[PDB]
């Protein structure tokens, strides 16, 4: 399945904060989350202070990844609404994070390889002397 | 005498602090109607000093340099009051709380809610419970020897 | 590593003012360095006592130039009761009149310390006897630092 | 394995109840389960969690 | 009436001057020319560098080594006689 | 008194100085 | 339409709840499975939010609540007459207030502890007492100890009936949430019914009882001699031959004839001469206008009719160009959250109680008050203590609002929404005021200490060097002083001693009160001020400005009020929470108070108190060395702390011996609190491990598992305990002190 | 009236009877037999 696109769509009602982008987002990363409001309606804004979100398509830009995920699980959670978000670089490149693979990783979803995943218990682990001297920590096994 | 240290039957120290003591107490006493209560009450005190430092002498205590009665605890006959004997009634009282304490956890131990009846005493068990301590060390020691004390 | 600290990319990627901090203080915990091993890690364990050493030499050096220098050893080992041994001369441009006469004690002609490390009554007992000795004793152990 | 309400001995090393005792509540018997031995005690671990799985090498069924 | 362009990073970051003025030179000619030509040697970082550590290091050096009783009362040094230690110690 | 009026301001202000931005380049590099 | 609304056996009165810990929440009431069942019942047990979501029973709640407040209070004056009556040498105090020292407390005789009963005077026996009742019993006309007796069981009567009106609106006839939320109403019975009719009926009281009973006592006549109270209402002439305006009974009250009642309702100002108070003249001059004016202050809001102001309408006027839509949306807060109350009351009620501290010492109230040192230095000491831990709790609730009633989207206000869109700015403008103004009066405490260590005490910041004079605060001294002739004409003296000019007066040979002059040393302690407080309130405004979310923790609030943290990661979040910002502001509050009343306690010793010779000579406690000692850190170490904990730490022996007690109890708690405050629960919780092992082995571990405490738990016995050390040891400090040396 | 004695079966108010109880015995060995250093 292919990720979500884009587009510059229209950004919520703000009168704005001392909360918001800094250098980073112009140097390093900043980030951007879109969601489809039923109507006009007030949410608290993860930078401080309240917002207006309109109708239809909104457009958010933020700091950080927790930043969208924390505004995110309150617009599911509160407003029964599906988000997403992407994550921007200064070059003008946009990676799409979230969800993923179209599916929230809390339910099962066909496809996904699993990563980092030791198959034993974790007291099986090796003591460090057994990995002294080389690259590898006892968890990496 | 032991250590060097002088009886304080014999010690000058030990006399000279109950004058200085007594003198003190008449020297706040003398600005009181004698027949007031503040009056009668110093001189109980006088009346309780004097005794206490007469029963410290009959004791056969042995005084420092300082004037005050210093212990002796190596196990000397002579001074088996000054930390055997009440060494001897505290691990029995010890032993009584601790053995009580220990019957009451487990006898509740087997129960369905055991912390209720560690927040809420179980009052009429606490006094059933109460009396075993008074041998302890008999019942304590054959616990020892059966093997009914650890696990 | 690319920068600071060169022993670890871990902290060197470090975008943050950790990176020094970290960078200090984990500067002599050698197994935990990066392509570390038994060899390196015994080699320069050895030169790093190597090192101690040559410290230890140079700081008694320095206490023995300094009391030969600017002390009163001799005064002292002609009468041991009644005179403070000097540590070492002050020169403070912070100091007032009051400071610079009240911190001229045993025979100085300035501002002294008063030593109480007892490196007089050590000395003295061992056998040195005039500055010159401490003079000596002091180059070599300094040539000893060298080595 | 052992019977349900079994009184078996904790084996695994990392467990809050190692080397103590619980009650077999269910065995799954589909063979791809890891720890089939569901095991509930007497007193809650540091999460608050009285009950526990297990593999068949790590209980020991005693009295 | 949006705030997102990829193609312009610039904007949509505030990544603006806020004060800066793109003004010519304001300043005298002369002055210039003059400051252009006699603050030049010190346009080179690493030679400022060496010439403000090893002059600053000189000058401290020169004024501390001939600095008068009259400004330190260290190099004056004690005009009281010495006072006797506590256990009758010099 | 001679020599602590050149030693001191040395060890005491130019060496911390000389010291400082040496580390300071070093570390920011 | 303001009426009065209740329910009738909302709840059933049962002993059944009591036998049940933890029923008011469904988490406890479970019962224990480890310890930490145990703290969370004390923890939560007033904390009525999280018990219903329900604001009414809540109401009810915290109404029967204060009931029961008031009822422990009326129990407790109750204890303090009772003891003034049965356990004391107040008439003896009486006949002579300045060569007898107040005691109302007496030990029994075992252990020794009967060497505490010192000789106090009166031909008493026991422990002189600093709570200063006596001069308030004088005050009020009281000169037998019957009356005292009368007035505690009329204080235990109170109490029971306070007790039963708890049980009786909260289990018979509770009160619905609109009465409750009837503040317009509240306000105008508050400002009128309580303040007003209360200082009214008091200057009743002072009129008809205290000033001539405390005519007669001035006059110098024998307290049982004196006519009682009763009299002077029965037989008017008493009252006329005191003060004639009484022969015209009430008449030149109606006809306006005021000036006719100048004899006992004067305006003279500073302090009786013959008694080192303020003139109860003043004072019943003082209540009798303060009780016109709450009277027609509470008839300012609308209730059943027309008339009166709606507060929401004068809250919704008011908006300006910098702030939108002003304070509209704020009566609904204020209306419906407990919490946004209770901090603007304890702020403001700590306010006042420091306010009350600085006017009480400043200006006398009570006879033979301003000479009784220990009562004037524990008054201030212990007030300021209370304002300072009110105003920390107004924080912690405002904080406590912030999280769990704040909602923009139901109760939206302008003002805290755009407080909130600029509070980076407002926090990093507070640290840099902080840093600086902390240079600028330590820097210079530690400037003084070089100097004066470098043999360079003409480089130091004092009146005898480089001066820093307090010429703002010295001009309004001169202008207070010289009030009197110009701008207040009616008024005889000035409204203090204090002030820049003036005269001096004394009371049996003791200094009541003085100019006090301010120089460099006043500056830097005052500049030490204003860094204090200004810390204490970063670190709190902090604290609630940031307890939703933060850039760090985005979904803060989520995390409740109390919480340890969010984890070792981002770097480590260590107190983010706000109640850990409460927890910090304590220890700051705690350092300003400190050096508040070390400030007080040295400039009073210093160049206030002392005794005052023939002919005007006046020898202080400490001599005038404020001005030189107080200006380095190395002054207070050892002219201030070294130089006056002789008398505490040599009190062995004596009846102040329990203050030597007390100061080293104080300093192990003190450092007690360390252990806690240092360190963190994995170590204890793994101590505890092995400790519960030794448990098993001989059959001995109990069924409720042995915890450690959690990490907030930790924190909090760690400040408490530091708190209570720090605190007592200062007390024992100043009364040991303060009661031997004066 | 048996959650009543449930109540002061209680732990805080078992503790203070016990040791008010505790307090008031030591106190009056203490006023029959007072200072002793010995027994
Ligand atoms: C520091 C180690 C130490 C220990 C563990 C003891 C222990 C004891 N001492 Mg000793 N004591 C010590 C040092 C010590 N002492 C020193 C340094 C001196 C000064 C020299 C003394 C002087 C001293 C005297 C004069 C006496 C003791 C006695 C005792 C015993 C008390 C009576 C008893 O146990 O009931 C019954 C005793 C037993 C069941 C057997 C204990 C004797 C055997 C030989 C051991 C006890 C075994 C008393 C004693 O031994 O009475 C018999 C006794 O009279 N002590
Ligand atoms: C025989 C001597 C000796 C040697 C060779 C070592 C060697 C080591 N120690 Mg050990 N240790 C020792 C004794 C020794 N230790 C002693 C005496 C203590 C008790 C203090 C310890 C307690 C200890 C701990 C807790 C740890 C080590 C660790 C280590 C390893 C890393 C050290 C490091 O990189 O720190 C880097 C150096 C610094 C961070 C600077 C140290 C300076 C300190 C902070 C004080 C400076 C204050 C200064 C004097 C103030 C100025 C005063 C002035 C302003 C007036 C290294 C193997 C670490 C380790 O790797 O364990 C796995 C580790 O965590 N040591
Ligand atoms: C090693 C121990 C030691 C210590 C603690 C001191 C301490 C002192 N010296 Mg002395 N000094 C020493 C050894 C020492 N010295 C030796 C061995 C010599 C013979 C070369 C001298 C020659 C000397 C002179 C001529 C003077 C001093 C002076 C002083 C005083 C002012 C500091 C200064 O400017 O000296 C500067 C010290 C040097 C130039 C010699 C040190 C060079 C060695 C070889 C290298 C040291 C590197 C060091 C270990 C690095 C540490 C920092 C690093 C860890 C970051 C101070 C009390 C001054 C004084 O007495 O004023 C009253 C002064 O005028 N010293
Ligand atoms: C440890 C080494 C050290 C030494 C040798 C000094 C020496 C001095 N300090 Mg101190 N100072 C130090 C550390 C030191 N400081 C530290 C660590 C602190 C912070 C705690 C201070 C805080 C401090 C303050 C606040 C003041 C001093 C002052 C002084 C001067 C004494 C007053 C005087 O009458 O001189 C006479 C001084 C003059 C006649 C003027 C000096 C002009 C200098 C020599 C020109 C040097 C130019 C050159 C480019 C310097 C570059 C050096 C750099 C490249 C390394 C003296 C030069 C006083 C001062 O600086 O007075 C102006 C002063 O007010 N110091
Ligand atoms: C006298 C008979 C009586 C009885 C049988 C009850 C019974 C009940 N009350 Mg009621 N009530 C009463 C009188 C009574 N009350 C009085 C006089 C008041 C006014 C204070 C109230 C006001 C009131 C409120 C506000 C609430 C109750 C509640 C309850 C129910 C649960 C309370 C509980 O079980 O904890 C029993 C509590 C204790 C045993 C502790 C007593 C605490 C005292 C009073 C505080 C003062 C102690 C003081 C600080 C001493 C400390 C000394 C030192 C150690 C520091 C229960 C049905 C609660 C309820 O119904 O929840 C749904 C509830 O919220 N009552
Ligand atoms: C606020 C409480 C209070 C109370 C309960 C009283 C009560 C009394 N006052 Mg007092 N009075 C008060 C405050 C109070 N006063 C204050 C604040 C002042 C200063 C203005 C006075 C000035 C004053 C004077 C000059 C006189 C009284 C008198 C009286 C008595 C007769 C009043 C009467 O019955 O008239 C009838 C009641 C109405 C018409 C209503 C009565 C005991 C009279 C008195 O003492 O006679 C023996 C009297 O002559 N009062
Ligand atoms: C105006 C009075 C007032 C009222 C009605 C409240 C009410 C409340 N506070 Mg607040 N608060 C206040 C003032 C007030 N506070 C002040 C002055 C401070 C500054 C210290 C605070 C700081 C504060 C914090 C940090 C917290 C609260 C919390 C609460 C809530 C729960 C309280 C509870 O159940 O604890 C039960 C009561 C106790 C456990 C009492 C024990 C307290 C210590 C141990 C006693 C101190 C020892 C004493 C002085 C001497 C001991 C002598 C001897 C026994 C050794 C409750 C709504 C909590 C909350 O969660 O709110 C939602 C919370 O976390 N308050
Ligand atoms: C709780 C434990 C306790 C015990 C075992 C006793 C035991 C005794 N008391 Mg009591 N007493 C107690 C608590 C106790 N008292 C308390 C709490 C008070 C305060 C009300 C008293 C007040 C009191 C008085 C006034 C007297 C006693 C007396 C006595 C003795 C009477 C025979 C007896 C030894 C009598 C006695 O023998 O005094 C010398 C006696 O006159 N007691
Ligand atoms: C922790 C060590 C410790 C020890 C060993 C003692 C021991 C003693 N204290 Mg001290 N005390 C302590 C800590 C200690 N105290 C602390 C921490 C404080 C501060 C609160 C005090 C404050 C204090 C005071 C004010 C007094 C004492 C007194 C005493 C003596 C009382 C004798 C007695 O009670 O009659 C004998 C008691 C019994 C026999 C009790 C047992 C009764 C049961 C029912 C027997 C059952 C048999 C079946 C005794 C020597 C008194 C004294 O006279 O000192 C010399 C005294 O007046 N203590
Ligand atoms: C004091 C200055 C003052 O009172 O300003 C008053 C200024 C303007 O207030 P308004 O007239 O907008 O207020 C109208 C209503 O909100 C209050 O009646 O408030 C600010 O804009 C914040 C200024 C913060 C300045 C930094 C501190």
């Amino acid at each position: 399945t292919p990720p979500e696109l884009d587009p510059n769509t229209p950004s919520p009602i703000f009168g704005g904060s001392t909360g918001g982008l800094l250098r980073k987002a112009q140097v390093e990363e900043f980030y951007v989350i879109t969601w489809d409001s039923p109507k006009e309606q007030i949410f608290e804004m993860p930078t401080g202070g309240a917002a207006i979100m309109r109708e239809g398509p909104n457009l958010l830009k933020l700091a950080r990844k927790e930043q969208c995920l924390a505004l995110g699980t309150r617009l599911r959670s509160k407003y029964k609404i599906k988000y997403q978000f992407y994550r921007v670089f200064p070059n003008g490149e946009v990676q799409y994070l979230h969800p993923k693979d179209g599916v929230y990783p809390e339910k099962v979803n066909a496809g996904r390889q699993g990563v980092g995943q030791n198959f034993r218990s974790i007291g099986k682990n090796v003591s460090p002397i057994e990995v002294k001297f080389t690259g590898k920590q006892p968890y990496d096994l | 005498d032991i250590s060097g240290l002088t009886p304080c039957k014999e010690s000058k120290q030990f006399a000279k602090r109950e004058k200085q003591a007594l003198k003190k107490l008449q020297a706040s006493l003398k600005l009181y109607a004698d027949d007031s209560a503040p009056a009668l009450a110093i001189k109980a005190t006088m009346e309780k000093t004097k005794k206490r430092f007469d029963n410290y002498g009959k004791y056969g205590l042995l005084c420092g340099s300082d004037g005050l009665p210093h212990l002796i605890v190596s196990g000397d006959q002579r001074h088996w009051g000054e930390f055997i004997t009440p060494g001897i009634l505290f691990l029995y009282i010890a032993g009584w709380i601790g053995w009580v304490g220990r019957s009451y956890l487990i006898a509740i131990r087997d129960e369905k809610k055991p912390t209720q009846k560690e927040i809420i005493i179980d009052v009429p068990l606490a006094s059933r419970l109460l009396f075993r301590g008074f041998s302890w060390p008999v019942a304590a020691y054959r616990e020892l020897l059966n093997g009914e004390l650890v696990d | 590593a690319l920068r600071f600290p060169r022993f670890s990319q871990g902290i060197a990627q470090d975008p943050t003012t950790r990176r020094i901090w970290f960078g200090i203080a984990t500067a002599h915990d050698f197994e935990s360095h990066d392509d570390i091993t038994e060899g390196r890690l015994y080699q320069n364990i050895f030169a790093s006592h190597f090192g101690q050493l040559a410290i230890i030499f140079l700081w008694t050096s320095g206490n023995l130039f300094h009391v030969a220098w600017q002390g009163n050893f001799e005064a002292w080992v002609q009468d041991p009761f009644h005179v403070r041994p000097i540590a070492h001369a002050i020169w403070d441009p912070h100091f007032g009149q009051p400071a610079v006469e009240a911190f001229t004690r045993g025979g100085a002609l300035g501002p002294v310390n008063n030593a109480y490390s007892g490196v007089y009554q050590w000395w003295y007992t061992i056998g040195l006897r005039t500055n010159e000795d401490l003079y000596t004793g002091a180059i070599f152990l300094l040539f000893l630092s060298f080595i | 394995g052992p019977k349900r309400g079994a009184k078996v001995k904790i084996l695994r090393k990392e467990s809050y109840w190692y080397k103590g005792t619980g009650s077999v509540v269910a065995v799954d018997q589909d063979p791809n389960t890891r720890y089939p031995v569901v095991v509930r005690f007497n007193k809650v671990n540091y999460a608050n969690v009285s009950t526990n799985n297990y593999a068949l090498d790590e209980i020991q069924e005693v009295e | 009436s949006v705030y997102f362009d990829l193609e312009d990073l610039g904007n949509t970051t505030g990544q603006w001057d806020s004060y800066g003025s793109d003004a010519p030179s304001p300043y005298n000619p002369l002055q210039s020319k003059l400051f252009e030509t006699f603050a030049a040697p010190f346009t080179k970082r690493g030679l400022l560098l060496k010439f403000l550590i090893l002059g600053g290091g000189s000058t401290l050096a020169y004024l501390s080594a001939t600095a008068s009783g009259d400004i330190l009362p260290i190099t004056r040094g004690p005009q009281q006689p010495p006072k006797l230690g506590p256990r009758g110690k010099i | 008194i001679n020599l602590p009026s050149l030693f001191v301001p040395l060890v005491g202000l130019l060496f911390p100085a000389v010291a400082m931005a040496s580390l300071f380049l070093h570390v920011e590099k | 339409e303001v009426k009065i609304l209740v329910d009738r056996d909302p709840i059933k009165t049962s002993f059944e709840q009591w036998a049940k810990p933890g029923h008011f929440s469904r988490t406890i009431a479970k019962g224990p499975d480890t310890t930490t069942w145990i703290w969370n019942l004390h923890a939560d047990a007033h904390d009525f939010d999280s018990h219903t979501s329900d604001l009414e029973e809540i109401s009810r709640k915290v109404f029967s609540a204060h009931f029961g407040q008031l009822s422990i209070i009326f129990l407790w004056l109750s204890g303090m007459y009772f003891h003034g009556a049965r356990f004391s040498n107040y008439e003896a105090w009486l006949n002579d207030p300045t060569h007898i020292k107040p005691s109302a407390q007496v030990v029994w005789p075992i252990v020794g502890q009967e060497i505490l009963n010192g000789d106090v005077g009166g031909g008493f026996r026991g422990i002189q007492i600093t709570s200063g009742f006596f001069q308030i019993w004088r005050a009020s006309g009281i000169t037998s100890e019957l009356q005292l007796y009368c007035t505690a069981i009329g204080a235990l009567v109170f109490a029971g009936l306070m007790l039963f009106a708890g049980w009786f609106h909260y289990h018979k006839a509770a009160p619905k949430l609109a009465w409750f939320q009837d503040v317009e109403s509240m306000l105008n019975h508050h400002l009128a019914g309580l303040l007003g009719l209360g200082s009214l009926s008091w200057a009743g009281h002072q009129v008809h009882v205290s000033l001539p009973i405390n005519q007669f006592l001035n006059a110098g006549v024998d307290p049982k001699e004196i006519p009682l109270p009763h009299e002077f209402i029965l037989n008017r002439d008493l009252l006329a031959q005191l003060y004639p305006s009484f022969a015209e009974g009430a008449t030149p009250f109606f006809t306006l004839n005021w000036s006719k009642y100048a004899d006992f309702l004067t305006f003279r100002g500073g302090l009786d001469p013959l008694t080192g108070g303020l003139w109860l003249t003043d004072i019943a001059h003082h209540h009798l206008a303060i009780a016109i004016l709450f009277l027609i202050a509470g008839h300012m809001y609308r209730t059943n009719w027309g008339i009166g102001h709606g507060i929401k309408d004068i809250l919704e006027a008011h908006k300006g160009p910098f702030t939108g839509q002003g304070h509209k949306g704020l009566y609904e807060i204020l209306t419906t959250s407990w919490h946004a109350q209770l901090s603007i009351n304890l702020a403001m009620l700590g306010s006042l109680t420091i306010v009350v501290a600085q006017h009480m010492y400043s200006m006398p109230p009570y006879p033979y008050l301003a000479t009784d040192y220990a009562t004037q230095l524990s008054l201030f000491t212990h007030h300021m203590w209370i304002g300072g831990f009110l105003i920390v709790g107004a924080a912690a609730h405002a904080a406590i609002f912030m999280v769990r009633d704040y909602d923009p989207t139901t109760r939206y206000n302008d003002l805290l929404d755009r407080v909130l869109r600029h509070r980076d700015a407002i926090i990093s403008h507070l640290n840099w005021v902080c840093i600086f103004l902390g240079f600028h009066s330590f820097g210079l405490y530690i400037h003084n200490d070089t100097m004066s260590a470098l043999g360079r005490p003409q480089d130091m910041f004092s009146d005898t060097a480089i001066q820093l004079q307090p010429v703002f605060a010295q001009w309004i001294q001169n202008t207070h002083a010289l009030a009197p002739g110009t701008t207040a004409p009616g008024a005889t003296a000035s409204t203090s001693l204090t002030w820049g000019g003036g005269d001096l007066v004394a009371v049996g040979g003791k200094v009541a009160l003085l100019p006090i002059p301010l120089g460099t040393a006043d500056f830097l302690v005052h500049h030490i001020h204003a860094f204090t407080i200004h810390v204490t309130v970063l670190i709190l405004l902090k604290g609630v400005l940031f307890a939703r979310s933060s850039r760090l923790i985005p979904d803060k609030a989520n995390l409740g009020f109390r919480f340890p943290c969010d984890g070792p990661g981002r770097g480590g979040t260590c107190q983010v929470s706000a109640w850990d910002h409460v927890f910090l502001g304590l220890f700051w509050m705690y350092n300003s108070i400190s050096v508040v009343i070390f400030h007080f306690s040295w400039k009073m010793q210093s160049d206030v108190w002392g005794t005052i010779n023939d002919q005007g000579v006046v020898t202080h406690i400490t001599a005038g060395n404020f001005a030189q000692s107080s200006i380095t850190i190395n002054g207070w170490l050892r002219d201030f702390l070294w130089a006056q904990a002789s008398q505490v730490i040599q009190s062995y022996g004596s009846s102040l011996s329990a203050y030597g007690l007390f100061f080293l109890g104080a300093h192990f708690v003190w450092a007690f609190s360390l252990m806690f405050l240092f360190s963190g629960r994995g170590y204890w919780q793994e101590l505890i491990e092995s400790i519960v092992w030794a448990h098993n082995k001989l059959k001995v571990a109990p069924a409720t598992q042995p915890r450690a405490l959690s990490i907030v738990q930790g924190r909090a016995v760690g400040v408490t305990h530091y708190l209570l050390g720090g605190i007592a040891t200062t007390w024992a400090f100043f009364l040991a002190r303060i009661i031997a040396v004066g | 009236m048996r959650d009543l004695k449930t109540y002061l079966s209680v732990a805080p108010v078992v503790s203070t009877l016990w040791f008010g109880a505790l307090a008031g015995l030591l106190i009056e060995i203490n006023r029959f037999f007072p200072d002793a250093l010995i027994f």
